[PDB]
């Protein structure tokens, strides 16, 4: 069994690396990891290293990755940017069918001097219902992942609401009627319920 | 009367035996820690001067103090230790710094007189540093 | 100078520790050998296998799952079994999900649906395994491969 | 009939008194004690021999004065003894020539202790003299008085004995050690003497002698006197038994002894009394 | 010169400085899960550190290690975490012996024990330190905290 250390990783510009745990639970497997960093395109650009990038855990044992930064200053400023962290886990050895298993998570770049602060960003989230869908528009610098997204009584699917953009989602208008959300923040956890507000 | 005699005479306070030729204080291992602040001192120690046969006429006698000092005015250590000096007092408070002086009473009924000091080392500045201690109060009585 | 202690670190809301279950295949070449039932042959005891997301942090209540492999030059959504000279031939392992509905090997990230999860309990995914005709006839030889699972967090 | 002294000094003449100085040897002598001679200290003479004779008597009333007026004993007159105070006119001594010849007059006194004495001071009064003159050509007769001062100072002895002196000062050495006291007594004739001294006195043993010291005084420490070895108390009569003309020492020596407790240092002084008694 | 006086002794060395290493340095507590703080009282698993003493007195016997900092509001024996908006609440540090056993916050000389040493030579005092709850559930975020730790020499 390996497991993950967070749900996501936020890397501040001018930091000298980010550390992400990696826990095999399971004493009679042995996996070998592999790690690396692609960008919102799923493309291997080279923007982040990770070191180690190749090794073997036999048995009840963690290790802790590194990212490092590549980039030199080469990214938007003014705004986040998404990257996604991809940890490979691969059994090493009957006609079988062998799985490896890739836990892949958000990897944000954080430049500094926003003037928001995240903790406010979620409630900045502002909608619009029109025809049968639902634009979520997002005037912060930073990617809401929003969830629980009810239209009345209507669970709604999740979304991605880039920084300085809009996302937009099916809505049956045969539904509740009044909005209420919850998003995840930069430790995984859920904040509180807010209210819809539109327009 | 027929005759008058008229008899003169003189008592001349002369010297007794001095019993402590050498008084020996050892202090034992003294430590660092204790003594980092200014001020810092180890225990006291007595250490008694003995003086027996006291012949008749002499009623007191004066310890008079020698010593080479430092800039503190107590005795100088001699000493590798550092920042430590060495303090000597009677029973009631009083620093027999070099060049003091102390008086007693002979007592009559024993024909002998006895000072009763106490010595201890101090840091006046404080840190006192490792090494040995070693210091020497030298002490001469005059008779009275 | 002073003897300071700076202590740092951090609370993080987990991920899910992911245990995928290897298939087994035995047949002794049973419907391979009375197989031909056109190329849409599509069928042999489904083989099934889990993948426990347990245990879970008290974030996950959605995940982004998909198989990725070498996919069957005939077939792109079947996953191509081993080509050597112990290999069968005229087959690709189909992978079906719970609704025994096929799975879009090789598919991005958009085409993907989430997956709900229940929050701190554990969870199991539920799979299928089969080995379905691509030529005609199947001829008798090894089935062994290997596919990739991938866990996208939201 | 004019006078002089040894000294060469005039006595005046008439007939009312006349201070005559003279100087005294006085001496113990067996049963009276010499007071004055003044034969040797008073001349006189006739100045006119070859026409009158002069004539000199010693009348009665004649006595000692001032601080031995208590006092009594003979007058050496002319060769023989008279009782002194005169009780009655003497025989006369005739001036008949121009040489001065002694006036033939001493002056005796009985003994009343054994060895004390009195201080005559030099300038002071020792007797009243009276003298009545008379001469060969009438019958006239006048009275004068010759009043006898010391001119010198002396201690007239009162006793049948003597002392080498009166007053001795002794050193004893600078504690605890002692000095012997030079001190004889004789007798004009064979006594049965004893002596026992006397002053202020510490303990309750009256032995120890208290120090007087004045300035800077010792303390815890006193004078006790000791003959051969032995502790003399104060009023405790010692007996040299009998003693001649010939000195005998008391055999005194002084010693330091203890009084109080702390022994202070200090000066150390004493004085002792010594008083001579016949047994 | 008819009398004399003489005093003997030493001043020796009953302690040690602290090592370069360790004037001043950093303890990584690094992530910790939010779910496993079942209740209060529940503790994450212990993180090593260690305090090195160089050069020591050839008179040193023991020491006694304290640590002091600003304690957490809800339990006195644990180092409070910095109350920002970004940080964990719920939680504090708790700092342990090399024996696994409490070593309070801000604990007077009578409270804390001693701890022996080898004379004249380099030595290494081991400790542990771990988070604890205060409050569940824990709120996730930065770990941050100094402490002050203090030597009484024996």
């Amino acid at each position: 069994g390996v497991a993950l250390g967070a749900t996501r990783v936020i890397y501040p510009a001018g930091q000298k690396q980010e550390q992400l745990a990696v826990t095999n639970n399971d004493e009679n497997s042995t996996y070998l990891i592999q790690s690396w960093v692609e960008n919102a395109d799923g493309v291997k650009d080279g923007r982040f290293i990770v070191t180690p990038p190749l090794f073997a855990m036999k048995g009840k044992k963690e290790n802790t990755l590194r990212i490092l930064d590549a980039t030199n200053n080469q990214l938007p400023q003014d705004r986040e940017s998404l990257f996604w962290m991809n940890v490979k886990a691969i059994p090493s050895m009957e006609n079988t069918l062998q799985l490896a298993i890739i836990s892949r998570i958000k990897l944000y770049y954080r430049p500094a001097k926003l003037a928001l602060p995240p903790d406010q960003a979620a409630e900045k989230l502002r909608f619009r219902r029109s025809a049968n869908s639902l634009t979520l528009i997002n005037p912060t610098p930073y990617y809401l992942t929003v969830t629980e997204l009810n239209a009345g009584t209507r669970v709604l699917e999740n979304a991605l609401v880039p920084p300085m953009g809009e996302s937009t989602v099916k809505l049956p208008s045969d539904a509740g009627s009044n909005i209420t959300y919850r998003t995840i923040n930069d430790y995984g956890a859920l904040t509180p319920k807010m209210t819809g507000v539109m327009e | 009367a027929d005759v008058t005699i008229t008899v003169n005479g003189k008592v001349v306070a002369k010297p007794c035996t001095v019993s402590t030729t050498n008084a020996t204080v050892d202090l034992g291992d003294l430590y660092s820690f204790s003594l980092m602040s200014a001020g810092a001192a180890s225990a006291w120690h007595d250490v008694a001067l003995e003086l027996t046969n006291c012949p008749v006429g002499t009623s007191r006698v004066t310890a008079s103090f020698s010593g080479a000092a430092d800039s503190t005015g107590y005795y100088k250590n001699q000493g590798t230790a550092q920042n430590i000096q060495l303090e000597l007092q009677d029973d009631s408070g009083n620093t027999l710094n070099t060049g003091a002086t102390k008086t007693v009473q002979v007592d009559d009924s024993s024909q002998s007189a006895h000072f009763p000091l106490q010595v201890r080392a101090l840091t006046v500045n404080g840190g006192a540093t490792q090494g040995t201690i070693q210091a020497v109060i030298s002490i001469t009585y005059t008779y009275s | 100078a002073d003897s300071t202690i700076t202590i740092r670190g951090y609370v993080r809301d987990n991920g899910c520790s992911v245990a995928a279950e290897s298939t087994n295949f035995t047949v002794d070449l049973m419907e391979n050998a009375a197989k031909q039932f056109n190329n849409i042959g599509a069928t042999t005891p489904v083989v099934p296998f889990r993948i426990l997301l347990s245990p879970c942090g008290n974030a996950v209540s959605a995940v982004k799952v998909g198989f990725t492999g070498v996919a069957d030059s005939h077939n792109a959504n079947l996953l191509a079994l081993e080509n050597t000279v112990s290999a069968a031939a005229g087959l690709g392992i189909q992978l079906l999900n719970e609704q025994q509905n096929q799975i879009p090997l090789n598919a991005p990230s958009s085409a993907l649906s989430w997956t709900t999860l229940t929050p701190g309990k554990p969870n199991t995914l539920n799979f299928y395994a089969r080995l379905m005709a691509t030529q005609v006839p199947v001829t008798a030889g090894h089935i062994n491969a290997t596919a990739t699972f991938t866990l996208e967090y939201q | 009939f004019a006078c002089k002294t040894a000294n060469g000094t005039a006595i005046p003449i008439g007939g009312g008194s006349a201070n005559v100085y003279v100087n005294l040897a006085p001496a113990v002598n067996v049963g009276q004690n010499l007071v004055v001679d003044l034969s040797t200290q008073i001349f006189c003479h006739n100045d006119y021999p070859e026409t009158i004779t002069d004539y000199v008597t010693l009348q009665r009333g004649s006595a000692y004065g001032g601080v031995l007026s208590s006092f009594s004993g003979t007058v050496k007159y002319n060769g023989s003894s008279y009782p002194f105070p005169t009780t009655s006119e003497t025989p006369r001594v005739v001036y008949n020539s121009r040489t001065d010849k002694p006036w033939p007059v001493a002056l005796y006194l009985t003994p009343v202790s054994s060895a004390g004495g009195v201080a005559i001071k030099a300038g002071s009064l020792i007797a009243v003299l009276i003298l009545r003159q008379t001469n060969n050509y009438n019958s006239d007769d006048f009275q004068f008085v010759w009043n006898i001062y010391a001119n010198n100072d002396v201690v007239v002895p009162t006793g049948g004995c003597d002392v080498s002196a009166r007053d001795v000062t002794v050193t004893l050495p600078d504690y605890p050690g002692s000095v012997p006291i030079p001190l004889t007594v004789y007798c004009a004739k064979s006594q049965n003497l004893g002596y026992y001294l006397s002053g202020t006195t510490a303990d309750a043993g009256n032995s120890i002698f208290t120090n007087t010291a004045s300035f800077s005084p010792a303390q815890g420490v006193g004078v006790q006197l000791t003959r051969n070895g032995t502790i003399i108390p104060a009023n405790n009569t010692v007996s040299l038994g009998a003693v001649g003309t010939s000195a005998v020492s008391l055999g005194l020596t002084a010693n330091y002894a203890r009084t109080g407790g702390q022994v202070t240092a200090g000066n150390v002084q004493s004085i002792i009394g010594v008083t001579f008694v016949y047994q």
